[PDB]
């Protein structure tokens, strides 16, 4: 999820907005 | 300020400046 691939890996403007509505 | 660990409310922070008027959505257990 987000956590892994955010909080315990370096996160990502890329992954980020995989999230945005 | 993407491009970092990023855990807690600095999580959710950073989605919100990033995703705007659009929202998103937090799910820390999925």
């Amino acid at each position: 999820g987000i956590v892994e691939q955010c909080c315990t890996s370096i996160c990502s403007l890329y992954q980020l907005e995989n999230y945005c509505n | 300020f993407v491009n970092q660990h990023l855990c807690g409310s600095h999580l959710v922070e950073a989605l919100y400046l990033v995703c705007g008027e659009r929202g998103f959505f937090y799910t820390p257990k999925a």
